[PDB]
């Protein structure tokens, strides 16, 4: 409770929510963008780097990856203390 | 071309609701207490007489 | 080992650009040359409520 609001990258955010039970995010995306491997403007790599991402894309490798790293959950989410009052009476 | 399409967004403290020990006692005002005390004894009372 | 539609025609030089729906793979990608996506797209399936 030091920074009400803060933001960022909705990937970033989205799995600390799922790991935090205490940090939760809003939704709406906006700015919708992607991750890129950057390189410099005159390099012979990145003709066969964007056919090997494609590629990587059309097959479940990236639904792998996406499973293993980003995709997982601990906590997602009347009780007892509610009616706390009235034991308490 | 990029490997993960995402946008911008928000991350906020969850903030689970409190539940306190008068949970049942909002309703009314602590002036109830003694308002409802009179009503309760002063009937009771000239019921008797 | 012959193109038809929107890659087809910009294969033969008949057009320059082809805007439209299209969705991007590795083959077309090979073909002829793409930009940044602008929207998100991909396989998905879809069922009656
Ligand atoms: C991108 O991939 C292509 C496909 O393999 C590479 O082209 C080959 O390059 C090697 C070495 O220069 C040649 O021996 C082959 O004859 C080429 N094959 C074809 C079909 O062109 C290309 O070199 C790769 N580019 C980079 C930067 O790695």
């Amino acid at each position: 409770n030091k920074l009400h609001a803060f933001i960022w990258d909705s990937a970033v955010l989205e799995f600390e929510a799922s790991q935090k039970c205490d940090l939760v995010t809003t939704g709406e995306l906006f700015f919708r963008s992607g991750f890129g491997i950057g390189m410099r403007k005159d390099s012979p790599w990145k003709q066969n780097v964007s056919l090997s991402i494609l590629k990587s894309h059309e097959n479940g490798f990236m639904e792998d990856l996406d499973k293993t790293w980003v995709r997982y959950q601990e906590c997602d989410s009347l009780t007892f203390e509610n009616m706390a009052g009235v034991f308490m009476l | 071309k990029p490997f993960k399409y995402q946008g911008l967004t928000i991350l906020v403290k969850k903030e689970i609701p409190r539940s306190t020990l008068d949970s049942f006692m909002q309703p009314f005002q602590s002036t109830l207490w003694l308002l409802v005390g009179l009503s309760v004894h002063v009937v009771a009372v000239m019921l008797y007489l | 080992n012959v193109w038809n539609g929107m890659i087809g025609e910009v294969v033969y030089q008949r057009a320059v650009m082809a805007v439209g729906s299209l969705t991007i793979n590795e083959e077309r990608s090979e073909v002829v040359d793409f930009s940044v996506p602008f929207v998100e797209t991909g396989i998905s399936v879809m069922v009656s409520r």
